[PDB]
């Protein structure tokens, strides 16, 4: 029920694809592993599942060590990336398979199946074969199968990753309502920061087999640990500006803009272990950017792209002195042409800062939600 | 189509084919023409098939009995030996190669089965067949056995059968009465019964073939065997102290083996009839020719009278002609080849135990007459 | 590397034994021959394991005459090597021909639309169920006329036999057709838009992606011809043109049972396919 | 382009078919050729270009010999009655009889020219020719002489080299009759046995009998102003062969008896060959196993050994009284089973062997077919707690039969006509008693029909065998038009 | 380079997927076909490509009928859904395969491959094979092929369909930057409505084979022609409420909500062809709702789900009167507990209205950007 890892390490001979990493997951917590493809998300899930041996470290599920325990006896259950349905078996048989073997109970099965078929709308597909169903339905058969088994820990390997974008959105919600309807531990693997932010109680961001940061979604959004976490969470990517540190106070820090107009501004952030002349990256999210007539920190350039989204408007701007189109994000509709000059405001309080290595400086700007 | 400009000879694999080939080189050194000797399996059946289509060898080697069916089918060419040649051989050997008054083959040697015994083991070979079981018990309890010989072929078991009154076709002053057959009579039955009797009393194995019998004697495992001259060539190599003597008698009646006259026909469809004639008459049927073949594997008592007297001294050939006289010459009529099939089966089946003696023989009886 | 339960070995160890026992039971016959080919004497019967080795049988199998201290030099009875080369000819050439014919046909069935394509192949399979063995008479007749017109493919010719084997492709066509209908349609469609003619696609795109299935067909067809007996020994009359399958039977005349000489050549005859299976490790 | 050049053989060889008769092989060579030209020419038939070269093979070497073998059923084609009528007379005229004496000839060169001589043993007198030149049929007249010819006699090798022109020289004595070459040393008066005039009537030249082609039995026969010439020619016999199959008691009795054995034999084979093949394929590619690569090449060795030779080495091992199998089989157990005498024990043998022969094929098949199964099914299985036996029966097996069917139904037909195995191992095994035709207890339908045709001694009716063969095929063709 | 369709119809025997559809696409126009899975999107593209026959109608590309013209001769180029990268060929070969066959230019190819690989950043991979590349690189290649082909019309079949979220977004930019750079016609197939809004100059919405609506993304968003289009565009789905028409006026229409609190609101919308008592749906996007304090038409209930997205806050509320949790969407962050009571304002101006047949009552309120 309560899964926890201690210095878990997986290596294929010499190549270490997962440095000694620890994760503290609590009873019923909704946990999501995010990161780029191959970053080990599935490895970790499969290691918890027991589908992959743990080379080094210790693994506890229900507070007992599981390293050497067969997968079927870990009180766990998994939804596979490919649904992993039995082609030759009907939906009913596909779902009941689990307990169908060893412990055959005719009358008990019919129940559990119908019960989960009710909450997932699969009662009219119980006779059908995983070939006569749609990716959406086949995806519900996968979840249903593990729901019937009633495992203590749920393991899901990118369940929505292969569905229409519209169904995906809809299925995110259905999951959350399945989560609190059961209140059991769920481990959710995905590459979509949207899926992490919206489902996860606790989020585990992985960077090439290494944990970058752990915590609540809203915590990871405002206060990232390093440049990667920052650059991975959020609809449009966070803007990174090459800056040079100039002044150093205990309260805050100051950096220099790469423009011909060498402007300077103080940033309410950590000032421990910082030096003047260090080339750093300035972090600011498009949504937090302001209109020009408000803030006194002006940034003017040329509009390259105009993405009208209806609910909002996204604008990419070529700032003279940075080969990175500065991106702006506002509400409703912004009547602006492609190529016409445009200026925005830079809020110093809403800024992040990263060292040479990429490690972020603890933001001293209190944010709502933490 | 048979290729012109060379001689292809077919001779049974158990004859001295290699010796005969050296008679070929002689012919090639003299005429420049290459002689090919081959020894194809189941030749007595293979020849008829290929000859009918105009294919096959130039020269065919078998016992006289088969040459009657062949000549009738028109597969043979009427040979043309002048007076001078005919008188070089014994006149009765020409009688075996005479079909409807026409000469159809050149006689080579006289073949007849005998009893071959091991001196070192059996100094006193039996004169009767009844004293064999008694002898078997003695030799068996000495770690050996009594008499092993080919049971599969009728040629080898016919002696015992025809002994007490068995006969193929009754000869009525002049021609062969293709109706009067004695394979069913009291003499034939009581005789074959005895062979079955030996099988019943563990004195023999129904499945003993030529290859086993030959190995048994030539390795000193059995005391006696039954075989023609061609067999001595190997016993010579084995360095087994053996003797060739008269066939034991059954119920006072002496074994009556059929006498074969190894002959040579010219394929009716050969563009080499002129060279074929020269080879046989001036090369094979000479002293040296026959010697070359004899020095490979014993021909027996050759028809060429000049080389007969030279070879007459040999006690083995003396006993071979002794058993020949006791038995009767093989008929050549086109029913003889049909005669052997029926007997081959009758025996094997009676020997195996599928049928009793009478049932097995009464079958062969009506298969001949039809 | 999934974590395995119940001491695993219980079945893993008990399997190595079963497989180990199995190879022994099926290897036995083959080890019997090797033994017979090293046992002196040509007898049908002999001690299971030779008392002493004897190279004689292998000598005259390679074409060497052997001088026994008894009856002088006895030359090799049969050109085993020749026949060995013959078997590899008729089979090799035969197989390539068969793959060429059936991979072109399959390609047309699986992609090109032409009415009756389903009832054709269905008839193809059925007509192939008839035993070629029950034809020899009509087969002999065919290569008798066909022979004098086009010589190098009549009776007594290797080509004759080869062409005789080119008939059976129904089964292969199906398998290769079935294999094609498995590949991604896009790879071909994309090729079509690239301006490739159907053949250009067949060769440049489809074939290279099919190597494996062609290889299986080849091998299957190769082993087939190697062991084919009825037709081969019908058409081939010259000993020097016999294939292994024909000639290997001349060894066992009852009255001239060359069991040892035969055994040596037998081991040798298991060389061709083995080579193929070994080179098939690509 | 190449249309014209290969279109040149169209007519070149095609009209040569019409000429010299051969109407049997005259229509098919033109019809099956004129389609290839039509197809490969224009581009409106691009599809048939890939199917022509294939079906061409089917037609000639598979379909034809079948159609032909069927027309064979409508005739008495047999060992006795085999050749066509035109060859039968050609053979009968090619023979001859000696009507004179024998003369020893000699060849003596006279300049560039040569000279022949004979010698009469009865009269002692000698006869000699004039200087002639080798080449072509020529008659020579021999004159009596007392003197020796000038020039050393030619040795065999020289006369052998000129055997050609020497056989066409038909020399003749002044008083004696015509005399030609009979050997390398002898001339004799050889003359054709029969002569053929305007009508197809053959007349003997020794006994002076007249013979006529009896198309009722396909032989040459004589009538009073009876003998039967026995080279024999094939002739048509309507439905005579078919009617005998539906008539004869001795043919029908075992016919439906072996029909059982054949269908059973190939069923048990297919069932055992799959069973083993599959089980092994699983074990061998099982992840947790060690030496897969070695195990693999080992369990395939039987397939790398040509069938016939394996059958043969077995045939010996399975000997009843001797042969290494029953040696060891009487060591532990006290039995020596009769693998060749007892119908069943023989049948048991066949299968023990055939299984040894067929398993690799099914294993290789399953090995490749086994990878069509996505690993994650077994991973999802192992989650629900599935053991090896549970996997095999609930996942592996029912997931392999679907793709396996077409191959095992095909493997049924292969083993249905497994001629090589039977003929070699047993050749029909133990004998069936009371049969008007040859029949064993382990014969297959192909074997039984082959027996009737080619097995010497016991009727060799190619027509009857062609009939039964045709009878079977069209019934299995009806079976496959419903299954 | 100006594709257009007239009365185009595809059929499958008897099934009529698409009814005569008309599409006019101008030069260098970026067109996107959008809809759910299996709606026809792909078939259209594949019919324009010629990979799929046209049962009835006329297809013109550059003012000439293209129905029967072989695919290769359409001036069209396709980026396949599976990339269709020839596995057995190198990256460089994959992109230049078209112009390698049918006339080659060794020297030339080099340039075209290199130039296209310079812009797509496939330089260091030219010599590599498809099976070695990442799924992302494997897309850029599938593009290059057409960029090396440089055709008049581009065809893309769900090109961003299988990339990661993060990558899918990054690519959309590279797509638009590539468009205006080349300025050539681009037909584009996707199920993700976001991609349609960002990339497309003209959108084509497909409903079960039928063309639902054609127009600019901003036009489609503000003025959907039916419930379908409305309920297919916008980040989250539009809220639909079962209302009953109570009164009609030339200038606007009035409807009654289904709540025990049967409020009634005047909506500024086409009155044309609407009857009183008619059952209709109220369209209202979650981004358009108001905090209770501002508006007067208030909807209130219990919060079921709260999605902390970071850049926004999405809230699903169980309104006691409609079994569909209304969705709300605001900026920055909104500190709300799930299960808490909440109220929002329904602004009449920003409301859509659809009849029984689901056709949209033309909105009379003017929106910015149309
Ligand atoms: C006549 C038939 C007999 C054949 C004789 C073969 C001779 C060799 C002796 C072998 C005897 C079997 C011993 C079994 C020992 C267990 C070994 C083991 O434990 O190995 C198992 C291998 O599977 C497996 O063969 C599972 C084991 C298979 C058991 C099947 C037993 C009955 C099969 C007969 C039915 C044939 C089907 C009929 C077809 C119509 C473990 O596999 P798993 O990890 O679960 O699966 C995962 C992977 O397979 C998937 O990637
Ligand atoms: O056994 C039937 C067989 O008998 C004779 O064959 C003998 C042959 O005479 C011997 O020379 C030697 O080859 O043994 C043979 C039997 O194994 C007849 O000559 C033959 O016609 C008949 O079929
Ligand atoms: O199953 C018995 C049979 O197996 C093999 O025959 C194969 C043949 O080689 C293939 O070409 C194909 O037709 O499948 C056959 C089996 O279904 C062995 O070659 C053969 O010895 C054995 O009888």
């Amino acid at each position: 029920a309560s899964v926890q890892l201690q210095n878990v390490t997986k290596a294929w001979g010499e190549v270490v694809v997962s440095k000694d990493i620890n994760l503290d997951i609590h009873e019923g917590e909704f946990v999501v592993f995010v990161g780029p493809s191959g970053c080990g998300k599935s490895t970790l899930l499969r290691m918890i599942a027991g589908l992959e041996t743990i080379t080094s470290g210790d693994l506890f599920i229900g507070e007992k060590r599981m390293n050497d325990t067969p997968p079927a006896e870990r009180g766990v259950g998994m939804v596979f990336q490919s649904y992993a349905l039995y082609p030759h078996l009907s939906v009913a048989e596909n779902m009941s398979f689990g307990l169908k073997l060893a412990g055959a109970k005719k009358e008990v099965i019919n129940q559990r199946v119908n019960q989960v078929a009710e909450v997932l709308q699969l009662a009219h597909l119980l006779d059908r074969k995983p070939k006569a169903l749609s990716g959406g339905q086949r995806q519900r058969v996968a979840i249903g199968r593990t729901l019937v088994a009633e495992p203590s820990v749920f393991l899901l390997d990118e369940p929505l990753s292969n569905l229409d974008a519209a169904l995906r959105v809809q299925m995110r919600i259905e999951i959350s309502r399945l989560h609190k309807r059961l209140g059991r531990t769920m481990i959710y693997v995905t590459h979509d920061q949207v899926e992490a932010m919206t489902l996860a109680d606790k989020i585990v961001v992985l960077d090439a087999g290494r944990v970058a940061q752990v915590g609540k979604p809203l915590e990871l959004y405002h206060y990232p640990a390093d440049r990667f976490v920052a650059g991975f969470i959020g609809s449009p990517k966070m803007n990174f500006l090459p800056v040079k540190v100039t002044a150093t106070a205990i309260d805050q820090v100051q950096v220099e803009l790469p423009m011909p107009n060498r402007q300077q501004v103080w940033l309410p952030v950590e000032s421990r272990d910082v030096q003047v002349g260090a080339n750093m990256s300035l972090g600011i999210r498009p949504e937090h950017l302001l209109p020009s007539d408000i803030a006194d920190v002006i940034l003017e350039g040329e509009v390259q792209v105009v993405e009208q989204l209806g609910n909002e408007t996204q604008i990419h701007i070529q700032i003279p002195s940075i080969r990175q189109n500065l991106v702006y994000r506002q509400n409703d509709v912004v009547l602006v042409e492609e190529g016409a000059t445009f200026a925005i405001g830079l809020p110093p309080e809403r800024c992040h800062l990263f060292r040479e290595d990429g490690t972020a400086c603890r933001r001293l700007h209190k944010e709502p939600g933490v | 189509k048979i290729e012109e400009g060379k001689l292809v000879i077919w001779i049974n694999g158990d004859k001295g084919y290699n010796g005969l080939a050296e008679v070929g080189k002689k012919f090639e050194k003299d005429t420049g023409i290459k002689v090919t000797v081959e020894h194809p399996d189941k030749l007595e059946e293979k020849f008829p098939q290929v000859a009918a289509t105009g294919d096959g060898p130039d020269i065919i080697f078998w016992a006289h009995d088969r040459f009657g069916c062949y000549a009738q089918s028109g597969l043979l060419a009427e040979i043309t030996p002048d007076k001078a040649f005919q008188d070089k051989l014994y006149p009765f050997t020409w009688d075996a190669v005479r079909y409807n008054g026409k000469l159809i083959a050149y006689p080579i040697a006289v073949e007849a089965l005998s009893l071959i015994y091991n001196k070192d083991l059996l100094p006193n070979p039996p004169k009767t067949w009844e004293e064999i079981p008694a002898l078997d018990k003695e030799l068996k309890a000495k770690g050996k056995s009594a008499l092993m010989f080919n049971l599969q072929e009728p040629y080898f078991t016919w002696p015992l059968i025809a002994a007490d009154g068995g006969y193929a076709f009754k000869y009525e002053n002049g021609k062969y009465d293709i109706k009067d057959v004695g394979v069913d009579n009291a003499g034939a039955k009581a005789g074959l019964t005895f062979l079955v009797d030996l099988i019943k009393n563990k004195h023999m194995n129904a499945d003993t073939d030529y290859s086993i019998a030959e190995a048994a004697f030539n390795k000193g495992e059995t005391a006696m065997t039954i075989n023609g001259p061609w067999a001595w060539s190997n016993i010579d190599t084995s360095k087994v102290n053996y003797g060739v003597t008269v066939l034991p008698t059954f119920k006072g009646q002496p074994s009556k083996p059929f006498v074969g006259v190894l002959s040579a026909g010219i394929n009716a469809a050969s563009p080499n009839k002129e060279l074929a004639k020269e080879f046989l008459e001036n090369y094979l049927l000479t002293d040296e020719g026959l010697e070359a073949v004899n020095k490979d594997k014993p021909l027996g008592a050759v028809a060429l009278k000049s080389y007969e007297e030279e070879l007459a001294k040999d006690p083995r050939i003396a006993a071979t002609m002794e058993n020949a006289q006791k038995g009767e010459i093989m008929p050549n009529i086109p029913q003889m080849c049909a005669f052997w099939y029926a007997v081959r089966t009758a025996v094997i089946n009676a020997a195996s135990g599928r049928q009793t003696v009478d049932e097995a023989l009464k079958d062969a009886q009506t298969r001949i007459t039809k | 590397a999934m974590v395995q339960p119940k001491s695993q070995k219980a079945r893993l160890f008990i399997t190595h034994l079963l497989l180990l026992l199995f190879i022994a039971a099926i290897m036995f016959p083959l080890l019997m021959v090797v033994a017979i080919s090293l046992r002196q004497g040509n007898f049908a019967t002999g001690s299971l394991i030779p008392e002493q080795i004897s190279w004689d049988h292998w000598k005259l199998a390679l074409g060497f005459s052997v001088e026994q201290a008894d009856g002088r030099i006895t030359p090799p009875p049969f050109p085993v090597l020749l026949w060995l080369w013959n078997s590899v000819k008729v089979a090799g050439i035969s197989a390539i021909g068969i793959v060429a014919l059936s991979t072109t046909c399959a390609y047309a069935f699986a992609r090109m639309r032409f009415p009756g394509k389903a009832t054709l192949l269905k008839g193809m399979l059925i007509f192939q169920m008839f035993p070629a063995v029950l034809s020899l008479v009509a087969l002999y007749a065919l290569f008798d006329r066909l022979g004098e017109y086009i010589p190098f493919i009549g009776l007594n010719t290797h080509g004759g036999v080869i062409f005789a084997y080119l008939g059976g492709i129904a089964l292969h066509v199906w398998t290769i057709k079935g294999y094609f209908e498995t590949i991604d349609s896009s790879l071909e469609e994309a090729a079509a838009l690239d301006g490739a003619t159907p053949w250009q696609a067949f060769r440049l795109v489809l074939l290279p992606l099919s190597v494996p299935i062609l290889a299986v067909v080849f091998i299957l067809s190769f082993i087939a011809a190697i062991t084919e007996v009825p037709v081969a020994s019908l058409l081939l009359r010259d000993v020097n043109s016999y294939t292994l399958a024909v000639g290997m039977q001349q060894y066992l005349n009852p009255q001239n049972y060359l069991w040892g000489d035969f055994a040596a050549a037998a081991v040798m005859s298991a060389l061709p396919i083995t080579i193929v299976f070994l080179l098939a490790q690509r | 382009s190449v249309l014209g050049l290969l279109g040149l053989l169209v007519g070149y060889l095609v009209v040569l078919m019409y000429a010299q008769g051969e109407y049997l092989f005259a229509i098919t060579t033109l019809i099956l050729s004129s389609a290839g030209l039509y197809i490969f020419a224009n581009r409106k038939a691009y599809a048939w270009r890939y199917v022509y070269p294939g079906m061409a093979g089917m037609g000639l070497f598979v379909l034809f010999p079948l159609v032909c073998t069927i027309a064979i059923a409508f005739t008495n084609y047999s060992s006795t009655n085999q050749l066509t009528f035109e060859r039968a007379q050609e053979v009968l005229l090619d023979r001859s009889w000696q009507a004179g004496k024998t003369y020893n000839f000699g060849l003596y060169p006279a300049g560039d020219e040569w000279q022949l001589a004979l010698s009469d043993g009865e009269t002692g007198k000698n006869y000699l020719s004039d200087a002639f030149k080798f080449g072509g049929e020529q008659k020579l007249q021999l004159k009596e002489t007392t003197a020796q010819p000038e020039g050393e006699r030619a040795n065999l090798r020289v006369i052998t080299q000129n055997r050609q022109a020497l056989s066409d020289i038909t020399a003749i004595l002044p008083d004696g009759n015509k005399v030609m070459m009979s050997s390398l040393r002898q001339f004799s008066g050889t003359q054709p046995l029969y002569t053929l005039d305007g009508d197809g009537t053959l007349t003997n030249n020794q006994s002076g009998v007249k013979y006529r082609p009896n198309n009722q039995i396909g032989f040459y026969q004589s009538i009073t102003a009876d003998e039967k010439l026995s080279p024999g020619y094939t002739v048509t016999t309507g439905w005579k062969n078919f009617t005998r199959v539906f008539t004869d008691e001795g043919i029908q009795k075992p016919f439906l008896a072996i029909f059982v054995w054949t269908v059973v034999f190939s069923l048990i084979t297919v069932f055992l060959t799959v069973a083993v093949g599959m089980v092994l394929a699983c074990l061998v590619q099982w992840e947790a196993l060690r030496g897969k690569a070695v195990y693999r090449v080992l369990l395939i060795l039987p397939y790398a050994v040509p069938s016939f030779i394996s059958i043969l080495i077995f045939k010996g091992l399975f000997n009843q009284s001797f042969g290494e199998i029953n040696m060891m089989l009487s060591a532990l157990f006290g039995v020596k089973p009769a693998w060749f005498s007892d119908p069943t024990t023989a049948r048991t043998m066949l299968i023990i062997v055939n299984t040894w022969l067929g398993y690799p094929y099914m294993m290789i098949l399953c090995m490749g077919l086994l990878k069509a199964i996505p690993d994650d099914l077994y991973e999802a299985s192992a989650m629900d707690g599935a053991g090896p036996f549970q996997n095999f029966f609930k996942i592996t097996l029912p997931l392999l039969i679907k793709p396996l069917t077409p191959l095992m139904i095909a493997s049924f037909a292969f083993n249905f006509n497994n001629f090589v195995l039977i003929q070699l191992l047993t050749n029909g095994g133990p004998d069936r008693l009371g049969t008007t035709t040859p029949a064993g207890y382990t014969d297959l339908l192909v074997n039984y029909t082959y027996r009737i045709a080619f097995e010497g001694g016991g009727g060799q009716d190619f027509g009857l065998a062609a009939a039964i063969a045709t009878l079977i095929f069209l019934l299995v063709g009806a079976l496959a038009i419903v299954n």
